[PDB]
């Protein structure tokens, strides 16, 4: 998208694995407020939305 | 009512008691009352605070 | 202690800093009592090739 219509994906009925966004050597900025990323896949959420 | 001068000493400690419990579901800040959750979403350089 | 990280990596040498550098190069202690010390060595440590 564009910032002023941001494109919105609500994600559901799934497994997530998160092992690969915290693993990844190439985001600039992972910053994670609320949650840890490693600690992230313990946890099951009701909804996700990205 | 005639036993009132005790019932009111148990519903104060009841009280006690219940105002007690209930102040372990405030977040008094925190991002959560529960300790399990904040223990299970932040590591320590963050769950500390 | 001395070593050559990246320039966008040196806020992970600060306390309880996360990234690659952070978790599995170098950590410092979360109750780190200490000076990090840095320069800019982009014209001493690189290479053109």
């Amino acid at each position: 998208a564009s910032v002023y219509a941001w494109n919105r994906k609500r994600i559901s009925n799934c497994v997530a694995d998160y092992s690969v966004l915290y693993n990844s050597a190439s985001f600039s900025t992972f910053k994670c407020y609320g949650v840890s990323p490693t600690k992230l896949n313990d946890l099951c959420f009701t909804n996700v939305y990205a | 009512s005639a036993l009132g001068k005790l019932q009111d000493v148990v519903n104060q400690n009841a009280q006690a008691l219940n105002t007690l419990v209930k102040q372990l579901s405030s977040n008094f800040g925190a991002i959560s009352s529960v300790l399990n959750d904040i223990l299970s979403r932040l590591d320590p350089p963050e769950a500390e605070v | 202690d001395s070593f050559v990280i990246r320039g966008d990596e040196v806020r992970q040498i600060a306390p309880g800093q996360t990234g690659k550098i952070a978790d599995y190069n170098y950590k410092l202690p979360d109750d780190f009592t200490g000076c990090v010390i840095a320069w800019n060595s982009n014209n001493l440590d690189s290479k053109v090739g």
